[PDB]
């Protein structure tokens, strides 16, 4: 990764952007490599910009009564902004005075104007100098303004992220991932471009004041007749912009909900496939889309009328100001052409530059105010720090999650080195107690006192991107001895040996590659590795078999950290026997507190806490024409509209040609009749403008195209095989469903319109002029060739850089998602600076590509203008020298050709912008082309023969040559060690992975019927519970099949009536954040209710009762006995008591299944597993 | 306002009086016992003493004449004696007697039983912001008093700050204090607490004490100094760079105050500006501080050391050239 050549470049090299030549030379010939990307300049680093902005923001908060973020930004970027504004203004002033020099040159072709011919040479010299001074004043100022805006955006993003990690737990419920992703996605690219447009809000009035005084000396009092017309048009545009803003503000709210639903449904795709819910989710997403597309169409209709003002004013501005002059006395053609020349610049200043600047100010100040509102939300309170406490005391603590208190007068006291066992039923408040201790739930009454050094293990396992070792170490120094001891104590040593890459296997966001108990043990290892005074273990033995549970409890909790204070949430009696103190909760009340006796009546030596923030080759590695044609032919109405536009264009061209061939208050002589073509070219932008019979259907159809493409993209994503989906990342999916969709909906339809309009104007002018005089086309050919060649050269590297920049946005969103998912763990451990450094690295990664893209674009634009200037100089001098004692016929042709090339240049820039926008369409089509994954059930008899399962086509096999049979209506127990492959078999029944072999149900082979028919025969309870945003009723049946009577009956059977009635809207309460208001067991009951509602003959149950207490398990047992009488149930579970109600057993060991009849026969062989059975179950199994 | 302005002038007038007519040879080692050994130091040795003719316990600092002349610092130890007997402030360790024998030099201070601030800071780990602000107010008042007399202190560190029975600060170790009205070029002090202009080997003024105060506040609030490198030569590069990062638990007001105190550009540093010491007093971080109550010692301390008698020293750890010395 090389140094940026901008740092050691010359003044002349920087002025002309010649330092970008090597990358353009490299990319034109062959594909860009990783080494080509340069290290970012020191000024653009996220760390430096964040410090710069944070200093001023803190001073603003500490020294003002009404702090404003705009003041903080002004004290950082004002004098460089005003510095480039002056040179932008001086380059614009040059544009207004050009007709004074060029008009006298054009007039010199007429032999009458003998005075102008005496000084033509000096006028030519002046014009040649004017072009050179103009081209050097504009582009560096625009580049500097872009650079300032990019720096401002980076600083604000850093401040937003640093605020996110401090947000209180009470305000977090109101902020979703979609709102934050919208807050970052909207300001990403447009904010940098807006800084260049902002200065015209004061440049344009001064240009109008100059131009009105210049036109006044041609037309004494008649100029105000057109000035009033332009004033009325400006008021009209100021009225249109407000309607556009109103529609945008109304639309803003639905996109966040759409984004959160889409992300939730894609990250839980396996549950959606198992339930066969794809169509329902598509229906919800398309219902959300249908609402916002109306607002999008309305805003596009308003923006069309705003955008077409420039073209539909070219004729009336000059007509209304020339007609009152021509009547009272005659007018010559020269004065009319000069009036047109000034009116072009006047119209461009009034109807194009001023409203864009005003809208840019609106958008910028609105974004800044919204970010300021984010930065002042309520914050988390940091705990008291005191190393000399060594005592955990709670007294009279009552708390509210808001009603009924979740906690009600809890008291306990534990000393250094003791173990506390917290027990209770589902929903008693065991997790809320640890939340109170951690400081995430502020008590309304009472006190909690401890040292302030804590380590936490959540009941839901959080896995961050990286390897297993990075997950366990978690941002501190690697100590080998403690690492080995902790790995050995947590029983992870066997599972790591199975992986081909051992401990360095890379895990994704969420760790879906792992099993439930593997994730639980990695989280426990992360907790244990950290040195703290208090350990909060929230039910770690939830997905573990009895033997692994016993080993971990006996060799990790009671032995490895016997000198540490620790609190264990558990229900097992054996665990309560070894506890010093026992606390039993019952509906938030202390049912019992005391000792078990009265109930029945070395590695932590070193201080490892003690990155780089810059990107290297490793970080950059991840980032590394039948698209127009495919985009057009999506919708036939677009083809019809384009044909309509073409026919009207041809009719207009024919009419204008006839009228021009056909050729008082206007004075015209034989030697001055050449002004007709000049005036026609000057006013052609109005005779060829597309009216609302052509402009509105085009935008309407262009929006319909994007609607169709979004629908296809969602459908293609939901149908892909699991092997493809596992490789995708959350941030990439969010990027492609947010940024590309927004681009296809807003920017592309109105940019294509301008490009087509400019093309039609240029082509019509060229055709009409060349028909009546063929020498103009010959003159225009070489400049067209030069522009086309330069464009072809530039796009080769521009497209690659644009693709790299588009791919660079994903890691930012991935980090944001993984940061929001694990915020409580981050604040418990204290790893905020680590994640801040990682976010800075991601920002620098994006900046490295974005800066090069902007630099090469500036280079291209400057070269195009330089080519134009050199051609103009050559033709100007040729014209001045060629004319003799009579008519100068060469100069007329040459100057008219250059007047057409002036518009051709703007058409070329519009083409470059359209090509830039089409990359998002390319990426969407790339996502659409994903490969596709693809009464009878009377008894439930199953037969399996030679079944092989594997997750990767050509990888290791998890199960090999499995064969067994199941009688109809039989309960079968599936048991085995953690990570042995119990879930793999159940996924193999549904064909969710690469499977080989044969499975028959009631004689019907699974190769006979389609996959959708096959999956509809099964009822499932996935190990990971999927809950989406919506009411209880919508979560229970997205298809809306069953009435509230049936839902209430099932909820009463499952035991959810009391839980549902707890909330304000009974069955109408909207669940947010994946059911954050529910306990862990209430989600198990929700899954049980879903399985009961769908009447199926074969049931695949994947540990239905993971974390439940023995009392709540009776609900599952009763439901199994009653609701599923004549059904084949395959019950995979670690609970020993659940094996009593089974008739056949399957044991997975050594990558194959062994079949047993009775549980006693099974247990008598594997003695070591039988020794781990608790005495309460031992008397049951051996009566 | 006037109460501060009228009262300072009286302190100046009183200070010059004892600066001119001093007293020497107050006592010799006959009435002193030898009980404990409170401290150490790179030059001296401090041991507990009692007067048997009165019974009151005192501290006594012993300095070696030969070592003093060997260390090439003779004016500093005489200027310490000269200044300590002239100043008068409730947050400064007072002086009772001065010794003169043929072997060493001894001084008699008051006994401060609560021990160092350093030991308690390392024991607790870090102070909360109200706890740190309570001490910072006292240090601000002490520097305002000292700078009124054109005195630089020039050695500020937790080991020099003692806690008395009521919980208030007592400042000691005036070994580097000098009466500067203008500029000075001597390099002395502890490397973590040195200002950039001291490292750059150029003239400096009383503005260095505000840099030292900023470092002290940072270390109290975070528990470790802002510039921490394992080698003294590497510490200087971090100091001259002047780049600091704040812990996540720091508040915005504290960060703003520390940025204004740890300012490399000495023309922009607080306390050296046109307002003098009022940018610090009026800062938002000191909004809840009563500058009169702190001076009069009516605010209850957040920490009271558990001293258990005049002879108890549990808070502490267990431990010729007559021409040059003509002012002892
Ligand atoms: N964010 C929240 N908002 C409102 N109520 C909540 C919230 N989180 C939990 N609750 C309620 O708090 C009560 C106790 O829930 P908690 O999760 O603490 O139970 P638990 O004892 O840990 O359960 P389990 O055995 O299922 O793990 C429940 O009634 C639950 O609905
Ligand atoms: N998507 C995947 N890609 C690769 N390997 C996987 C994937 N999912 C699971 N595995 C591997 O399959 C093996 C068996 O895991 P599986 O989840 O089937 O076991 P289990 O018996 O259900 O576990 P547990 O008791 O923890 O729920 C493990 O070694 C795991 O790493
Ligand atoms: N009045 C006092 N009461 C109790 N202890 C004291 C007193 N004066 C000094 N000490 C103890 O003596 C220790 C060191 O003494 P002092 O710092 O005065 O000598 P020094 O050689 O100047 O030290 P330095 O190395 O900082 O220059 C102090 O840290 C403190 O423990
Ligand atoms: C950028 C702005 C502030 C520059 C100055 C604007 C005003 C004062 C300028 C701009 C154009 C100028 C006019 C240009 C041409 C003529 C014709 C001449 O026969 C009399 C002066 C007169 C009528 C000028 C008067 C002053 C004028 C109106
Ligand atoms: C920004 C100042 C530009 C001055 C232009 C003066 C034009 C004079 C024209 C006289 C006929
Ligand atoms: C921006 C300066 C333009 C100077 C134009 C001078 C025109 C001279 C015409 C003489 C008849
Ligand atoms: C919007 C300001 C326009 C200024 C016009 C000035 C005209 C001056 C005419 C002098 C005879
Ligand atoms: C009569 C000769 C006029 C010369 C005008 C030159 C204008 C130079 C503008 C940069
Ligand atoms: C584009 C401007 C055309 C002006 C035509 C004026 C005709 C006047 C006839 C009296
Ligand atoms: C390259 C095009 C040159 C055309 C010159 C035509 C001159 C014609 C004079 C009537
Ligand atoms: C833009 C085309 C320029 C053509 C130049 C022709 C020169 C002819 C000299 C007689
Ligand atoms: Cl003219
Ligand atoms: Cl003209
Ligand atoms: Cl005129
Ligand atoms: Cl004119
Ligand atoms: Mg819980
Ligand atoms: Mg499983
Ligand atoms: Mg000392
Ligand atoms: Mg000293």
């Amino acid at each position: 990764m090389q140094r940026s050549p901008l740092e050691k470049a010359s003044v002349v090299s920087k002025l002309f952007f010649s330092w970008t030549r090597p990358i353009l030379r490299k990319g034109y010939r062959q594909r860009l490599e990783l080494s080509d990307i340069y290290q970012i300049p020191s000024v653009d680093s996220a760390d430096n910009l964040s410090e710069k902005l944070e200093r001023e923001w803190d001073r603003e908060l500490a020294s003002k009564k009404n702090p404003k973020l705009i003041n903080a930004l002004r004290r950082c970027f004002f004098w460089r902004f005003m510095f480039y504004g002056i040179f932008l203004y001086l380059g614009e002033v040059t544009k207004a005075v050009q007709p004074l020099l060029l008009g006298r040159i054009i007039a010199s072709y007429d032999p009458d104007n003998k005075e102008e011919r005496s000084i033509a040479i000096y006028l030519g010299i002046g014009l040649c100098l004017l072009f050179i001074v103009r081209t050097l004043l504009l582009h560096p100022a625009i580049f500097g303004l872009h650079h300032i805006g990019m720096q401002m955006r980076i600083a604000m993003f850093s401040l937003i992220y640093k605020k996110t990690l401090k947000l209180s737990s009470r305000v977090l419920d109101k902020i979703s991932i979609g709102q934050l992703v919208s807050l970052l996605s909207n300001n990403l690219n447009k904010f940098d471009e807006g800084l260049a447009l902002a200065h015209f809000v004061w440049i344009a009035p001064l240009q109008v004041a100059l131009l009105m005084g210049l036109i006044w000396e041609l037309l004494q009092a008649s100029a105000f007749c057109g000035l009033g017309f332009l004033i009325v048009l400006a008021l009209f545009q100021a009225g249109l912009g407000r309607m556009m803003m109103k529609y945008r503000d109304q639309r803003a709210g639905k996109i966040s909900e759409r984004l959160v639903i889409t992300s939730e449904m894609i990250e839980n795709i396996q549950s959606v496939k198992a339930y066969c819910w794809e169509e329902a989710m598509e229906k919800m997403i398309e219902n959300l889309r249908q609402t916002e597309l109306k607002l999008t169409r309305k805003a596009a209709y308003v923006r069309y009328f705003n955008s077409s003002a420039f073209f539909f004013s070219g004729f009336f501005v000059v007509f209304l100001s020339v007609l009152p002059y021509a009547l009272i006395k005659g007018i010559i053609l020269r004065k009319i052409f000069t009036t047109i020349s000034f009116c072009i610049v006047l119209r461009m200043a009034v109807t194009r530059q001023f409203p864009w600047a005003v809208q840019t100010w609106y958008d910028s100040l609105g974004a800044i105010n919204k970010i300021q509102d984010f930065l002042q939300k309520q914050e988390y309170k940091t705990l008291e720090y005191n190393l000399t406490t060594t005592e955990v005391v709670m007294e009279n603590v009552t708390a509210f999650w808001e009603g009924t208190p979740v906690l009600k007068d809890i008291n306990f006291k534990i000393e250094r080195g003791q173990l506390l066992a917290v027990a209770g039923s589902t929903g008693a408040g065991k997790t809320s107690l640890l939340m109170v201790i951690m400081g995430e739930l502020e008590p309304s009454e009472g006190k909690i006192k401890h040292s302030g050094r804590i380590s936490f293990c959540s009941q839901f396992s959080w896995i961050m991107p990286g390897t297993i070792k990075e997950n366990i170490i978690f941002g501190v120094s690697y100590d080998e001895y403690r690492y080995r001891s902790v790995i050995k104590a947590c029983q992870l040593e066997e599972d790591i040996s199975k992986f081909a890459e051992k401990d360095n296997i890379v895990l994704g966001e969420g760790g879906i590659t792992l099993s439930g108990g593997q994730r639980a043990r990695i989280s426990l290892a992360r907790a244990v590795y950290k040195d703290a005074d208090l350990y909060l273990l929230d039910s770690p033995f939830g997905y573990l078999d009895v033997l692994t549970e016993k080993e971990i409890f006996e060799s990790c909790v009671c032995k490895l950290m016997a000198n540490k204070t620790r609190i264990l949430v558990t229900s097992k009696m054996e665990h309560l026997k070894k506890a010093d103190k026992i606390l039993i909760l019952h509906e938030g009340s202390s049912y019992f507190y005391g000792t078990f006796s009265e109930l029945q009546n070395d590695i932590y030596s070193r201080r490892l806490s003690q990155i780089s923030e810059e990107i290297n080759e490793e970080d950059l590695k991840e980032c590394f024409w039948n698209t127009y044609l495919r985009y057009i032919t999506v919708h036939k109405s677009l083809i019809f509209v384009l044909i309509w536009c073409l026919v009207i264009f041809l009719a207009e061209v024919a009419a204008s040609l006839v009228v021009l061939w056909l050729l008082y208050a206007v004075i015209i002589t034989s030697t001055s009749s050449y002004y007709v073509f000049y005036i026609y070219v000057g006013v052609a932008d109005t005779l060829l403008a597309m009216g609302f019979f052509r402009g509105l259907p085009l935008v309407h159809t262009l929006i319909t195209v994007s609607k169709i493409l979004h629908h296809k993209m969602l459908h293609s994503v939901l149908q892909a095989p699991m092997s493809t989906l596992n490789t995708l990342k959350a941030g990439g999916i969010l990027n492609r469903f947010s940024k590309d969709i927004a681009i296809l909906d807003d920017l592309l339809p109105l940019t294509i319109f301008d490009f087509i309009q400019l093309l039609l104007i240029v082509i019509g002018a060229i055709a009409v002029v060349a028909v009546l005089q063929p020498y103009i086309f010959v003159a225009t050919v070489p400049v067209i060739v030069a522009f086309i060649m330069l464009r072809a050269y530039f796009l080769q590297t521009s497209q690659q850089l644009k693709q790299l920049e588009s791919e660079g946005r994903s890691p930012i969103f991935t980090h944001l998602v993984t940061s929001l998912k694990g915020l409580w763990t981050l604040r418990a451990f204290g790893r905020q600076p680590y994640f801040e450094t990682l976010f800075h690295k991601a920002l620098n990664l994006h900046t490295a590509n974005w800066f090069l893209y902007l630099s090469t674009l500036r280079w291209f634009q400057m070269r195009i203008e330089m080519i134009f200037v050199i051609f103009f100089i050559a033709v100007t001098f040729i014209s001045i020298l060629t004319t003799g004692e009579g008519e100068g016929r060469v100069g007329i042709i040459l100057t008219l050709a250059m007047n057409i090339m002036s518009t051709l240049q703007w058409a070329v820039n519009s083409s470059i912008d359209v090509d830039s926008l089409m990359r998002s369409v390319s990426r969407v089509f790339k996502f659409i082309d994903m490969p596709t994954e693809g009464i009878w059930p009377s008894g439930g008899q199953m037969t399996v023969k030679d079944l092989t399962a594997k997750y990767t086509e050509g990888g290791n096999a998890i199960l090999e040559n499995i064969s067994f049979s199941i009688s109809p209506g039989q309960r079968v127990g599936l048991l085995g060690r953690t990570g042995s492959g119990k879930s793999t078999l159940l996924s193999a029944f549904l064909r969710l992975l690469n499977t080989e072999g044969e499975i028959q149900i009631d004689g019907v082979s699974w190769d006979s019927i389609t996959l959708q028919q096959w999956r509809k025969a099964f009822g499932v309870i996935p190990q990971k519970v999927f809950i989406f945003s919506g009411t209880f009723r919508k979560n229970l049946d997205p298809y809306e099949q069953w009435s509230d009577q049936e839902i209430w009956k099932v909820a009463d059977e499952v035991g959810l009536r009391s839980v549902i009635e707890q909330f304000p809207g009974k069955l109408d309460f909207v669940l947010v954040d994946g059911g954050c208001v529910l306990s862990h067991g209430h989600k198990q009951l929700m899954c049980l209710a879903r399985s009961v509602l769908s009447k199926a003959k074969i049931l695949l149950l994947d540990q239905p009762s993971a974390h439940l207490d023995p009392v709540t398990y009776q609900i599952i047992r009763r439901t199994l006995k009653q609701a599923f009488a004549d059904c084949t149930v395959i019950l995979c579970e670690h609970r020993i008591e659940a094996m009593l109600e089974c008739q056949q057993f399957l044991v997975i060991e050594e990558n194959k299944v062994r079949q047993y009849d009775s549980i006693q026969k099974l247990l008598n062989e594997r003695s070591l597993f039988r020794q781990a059975i608790s005495p309460s179950d031992r008397v049951k199994l051996f009566p | 306002q006037e109460s501060v302005k009228e009262f300072l002038a009286k302190a100046k007038e009183d200070f010059l009086k004892k600066w001119e007519n001093p007293a020497q040879n107050t006592a010799h080692l006959d009435q002193f016992e030898r009980i404990k050994t409170l401290g150490t130091g790179s030059f001296g040795r401090v041991m507990l003493v009692k007067h048997m003719e009165t019974g009151n316990h005192y501290a006594m600092k012993i300095l070696d004449k030969q070592k003093v002349v060997k260390l090439k610092q003779i004016e500093h130890t005489l200027n310490e004696k000269r200044i300590l007997q002239a100043v008068n402030f409730p947050f400064l360790v007072k002086l009772e007697f001065s010794f003169k024998d043929n072997s060493n030099l001894y001084m008699v201070m008051e006994y401060v039983p609560g021990g160092e601030m350093f030991s308690h800071l390392r024991r607790i780990g870090r102070f909360s912001e109200p706890h740190a602000r309570f001490y910072a107010a006292q240090i601000v008042l002490t520097f305002e008093y000292l700078h009124s007399l054109d005195l630089i202190y020039r050695d500020l560190k937790p080991e020099n700050l003692l806690i008395d029975q009521q919980g208030y600060i007592q400042v000691t170790d005036f070994g580097f204090a000098k009466r500067v009205k203008g500029r000075t070029w001597t390099l002395c002090g502890t490397p973590e607490y040195l200002a950039p202009e001291i490292i750059l080997s150029k003239g400096y003024n009383k503005a260095v004490d505000w840099w030292a105060l900023g470092v002290l506040i940072y270390e109290m609030a975070a528990g470790y100094p802002p510039f921490f490198a394992d080698q003294p030569i590497q510490i200087y590069e971090k100091i001259v760079s002047g780049k600091v990062r704040f812990p996540s638990h720091f508040s915005s007001d504290l960060k703003d105050l520390l940025r204004n105190l740890l300012q490399v550009d000495l023309t922009k540093r607080f306390g050296n500006l046109k307002n003098g010491v009022n940018d610090i007093k009026n800062h938002k971080w000191f909004a809840t501080t009563d500058w009169i109550a702190i001076y009069q010692r009516k605010v209850e301390a957040p920490f009271i050391p558990k001293f258990k008698g005049p002879g108890d020293t549990s808070n502490f750890d267990d431990y010729k050239c007559g021409k040059e010395f003509s002012e002892f």
